[PDB]
């Protein structure tokens, strides 16, 4: 089973520098021309570039829109490529993807799941997490909403889980909004039966990586 | 560089219906590769070398065309097949990808399901108060959220967010937050929510007496 996974995205000030790689697994690795494609917010896929397989020792090709900052390797002891990038701007904050070409200059047949830059000149803050409760059960309705609302954070991205990944039917984690605050804010729900409010436990798992913050907060 | 130009941008069709996406290259190209993104994830190979499906992917999606014009079909559409989908060429440098074309499903008239959130003691401590105001599992998106506030209807104190469609059910929710300084929201009583949607005779309040939770 191939295996391609993005790390060393983050927060990075503009004008700086930053390096992400992509470990790999499943397939012989030197055998493949591995590509970085990029992700604007909600815009297209732009492809960043390539470096070959050992059929040139490395070769390596890039776009007229990152020539010149941006620097492709790899390790194949390490079975790991890499995203050297340099002279961050605005217009650079995307979801990067690693992957990889069937052939040569063919088609991408295997995607990292992605890892977030955010290029901007803010602050890391840390986020509050505040439980979301009805006033009262009432035994008339059969089905009552819990849920979590993350706020105050940046930059993105932030993970939730309940009840550590036990709980996952009924479950809609929405997209953040950016406050006028320039801090995000998402709330996490879940749909549950009246009949286990006051019963059994209901905690949301939210963490946020870039801020090294792990909450766990109970809403009943 | 060669511009690949989707049509449509959108669709909206029903379940077991045809879906037929068009790329077209601004000049020639040897093959097209087509990508799917569902939603959170990243994009995965559906069709490569214009008429190949990858590995595991079903008989309902196709591909053909030649030089400058190619097509994508889905010939008995699924709700696991909403998405955002992509046409790729390599045949000039760079590679590069259409501006991707949103497939969503319709299905049935679904009514949301109104709840309503009061601030948390933790959060009024610190000076703040977030009211938020949810909708679950509609169709379709449209949908509009009223805050009221001792019957006074409020307006760009609150800020919406809705998710893609699922899969599961084909249907949508939504999110609205009221957020109130703890002595603005102290001076008030009634705190309700109004939705109007295409499945509800009449708009749904839901509501909340401060101080009484």
């Amino acid at each position: 089973e191939v295996q391609l996974l993005e790390s060393g995205g983050g927060l990075v000030q503009p004008g700086g520098s930053l390096r992400l790689s992509c470990a790999t697994s499943g397939f012989t690795f030197t055998d493949y021309y591995m590509n970085w494609v990029r992700q604007a917010p909600g815009k297209g896929l732009e492809w960043l570039g390539f470096i070959g397989n050992k059929a040139n020792g490395y070769t390596t090709e890039y776009s007229a829109s990152v020539k010149g900052r941006f620097t492709i390797s790899r390790d194949k002891s390490k079975s790991t490529l890499y995203l050297q990038m340099n002279t961050l701007q605005a217009e650079d904050s995307a979801i990067y993807y690693c992957t990889r070409d069937r052939g040569l200059r063919f088609y991408f047949d295997y995607w990292g799941q992605g890892t977030l830059v955010t290029v901007s000149s803010a602050s890391t803050k840390g986020p509050s997490v505040f439980p979301l409760a009805p006033c009262s059960r009432s035994t008339s309705e059969s089905t009552a909403a819990l849920g979590c609302l993350v706020k105050d954070y940046f930059p993105e991205p932030v993970t939730v889980s309940w009840n550590s990944g036990a709980l996952t039917s009924g479950v809609h984690t929405f997209p953040a909004v950016l406050q006028s605050s320039g801090l995000y804010s998402l709330s996490s729900v879940v749909t549950v039966p009246s009949s286990s409010l006051g019963t059994k436990t209901y905690t949301c798992n939210v963490d946020h990586k870039p801020s090294n913050t792990k909450v766990d907060k109970r809403v009943e | 560089q060669t511009v690949l130009t989707q049509s449509p941008s959108s669709l909206s069709v029903s379940v077991g219906d045809r879906v037929t996406i068009t790329c077209r290259a601004s000049s020639s190209v040897t093959y097209i590769h087509w990508y799917q993104q569902k939603p959170g994830l990243a994009p995965k190979s559906l069709i490569y070398a214009t008429s190949n499906l990858a590995s595991g992917v079903p008989s309902r999606f196709s591909g053909s065309g030649s030089g400058t014009d190619y097509t994508f079909t889905i010939s008995s559409l699924q709700p696991e097949d909403i998405a955002t989908y992509y046409c790729q060429h390599w045949s000039s440098k760079p590679p590069t990808f259409g501006q991707g074309t949103k497939v969503e499903v319709k299905r049935t008239v679904a009514a949301p399901s109104v709840f309503i959130f009061p601030p948390s003691d933790e959060q009024l401590k610190s000076g703040t108060a977030s009211v938020v105001c949810l909708l679950n599992n509609f169709y379709p998106r449209e949908a509009k959220v009223q805050w009221k506030v001792d019957n006074a209807l409020q307006s760009g104190n609150s800020q919406e967010s809705v998710t893609e469609q699922d899969s599961k059910d084909s249907t949508y929710s939504l999110s609205s937050t009221l957020t109130l300084s703890k002595a603005d929201y102290e001076k008030h009583k009634v705190y309700a929510c109004e939705v109007t949607h295409q499945g509800l005779s009449s708009p749904v309040t839901k509501s909340f007496n401060r101080g009484e939770c």
